[PDB]
């Protein structure tokens, strides 16, 4: 039932800022936590940054240092990434993940619903 | 089943542990856990439970098992607690009011102080506004403190975020380091993954 839904990909120039959205449909529970992965090209996935709704609390992996923000919009009411200064190194499909509760991780193994992904290419 | 041993051992005897503002976290998940044996596998200066009486843990299942760690000074163990206040508490790893779990620390002197002064763990002093409960801050911002923009450059009122506790062999136990794991216990409307042995 729950569908994840990324906002916000494509092409993109170096050096401008990149916003990402993610949108949770049909969850059974508002008691989640929200998780912002990347997959570059020939690697693992890797985590970015969580956030969880209860506690409205941000959660940064060692690899997001200074560049990467996440935030909830209340508004759109999605989970929103926001990368500073582009690169052609930020090129990956970047995927949006839940999990129930609280408790952030930025470990792949720890989320079970998935979005898409959704590709961003910097020129 | 669930049939493997829970590996706090990965966790109570990583040999390097965090700083407190970079702090760990591990899920635990699928194990049988014996959380006596673990309260009498070493000496913990502190064990001490919220929401949970540590009699009964071997009682209960839980949903997950999270395991935070890191190291900070002996005088600040007492602000790994919910509703507490200080630079630990506010600014580098916060517990909600609503935490159930157990915080276990113990005195790493012989391990983590260096002769003229271990400078690798670190905490940080200054920042523009409270954590919120699990919130992981590892940025490394330069701190406007006064009037004049820092443009991320140290300067005068304009400081670099993290300090380091520089542990040294002889201080005093409250300046002595100390390591600390968090364990909260999960329970959510889902299948128990982390049992007792009965
Ligand atoms: C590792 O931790 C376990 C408890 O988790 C303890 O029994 C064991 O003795 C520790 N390390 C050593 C030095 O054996």
């Amino acid at each position: 039932q729950v569908q994840l839904v990324e906002s916000g990909g494509g092409l993109v120039q170096p050096g401008g800022s990149l916003r990402l959205s993610c949108a949770v449909f049909g969850s059974t529970l508002d008691n989640y936590s929200v998780g912002w992965f990347r997959q570059l090209p020939g690697k693992e996935r890797e985590g970015l940054a969580c956030f969880s709704r209860r506690y409205g609390a941000p959660y940064y992996a060692d690899s997001a240092k200074d560049r990467f923000t996440i935030s909830r919009d209340n508004a759109k009411n999605t989970v929103d990434l926001q990368l500073n200064g582009l690169k052609p190194e930020d090129t990956a499909v970047y995927y949006c993940a839940t999990r129930s509760g609280p408790y952030c991780t930025t470990s792949v193994s720890d989320f079970d619903d998935w979005g898409r992904g959704t590709q961003v290419t910097v020129s | 089943n669930i049939t493997n041993l829970c590996p706090f051992g990965e966790v109570f005897n990583a040999t390097r542990f965090a700083s407190v503002y970079a702090w760990n976290r591990k899920r635990i998940s699928n194990c049988v856990a014996d959380y006596s044996v673990l309260y009498n596998s070493a000496s913990f200066s502190t064990f001490k439970c919220y929401g949970v009486s540590p009699t009964k843990l071997n009682d209960l299942c839980f949903t997950n098992v999270y395991a935070d760690s890191f190291v900070i000074r002996g005088d600040e163990v007492r602000q790994i607690a919910p509703g507490q206040t200080g630079k630990i508490a506010d600014y580098n790893y916060k517990l909600p009011d609503d935490f159930t779990g157990c915080v276990i620390a113990w005195n790493s002197n012989n391990l983590d102080s260096k002769v003229g002064g271990n400078y690798n763990y670190l905490y940080r002093l200054f920042r523009k506004s409270n954590l919120k409960p699990f919130e992981r801050d590892i940025s490394t911002e330069i701190y406007q403190a006064g009037s004049t923009p820092c443009n991320g450059v140290e300067g005068f009122n304009c400081y670099f975020p993290l300090q380091s506790y520089g542990f040294q062999p002889t201080n005093g136990v409250g300046y002595q380091p100390y390591r600390v794991v968090v364990l909260s216990f999960e329970l959510l409307h889902a299948p128990a993954t982390v049992c007792g042995p009965k």
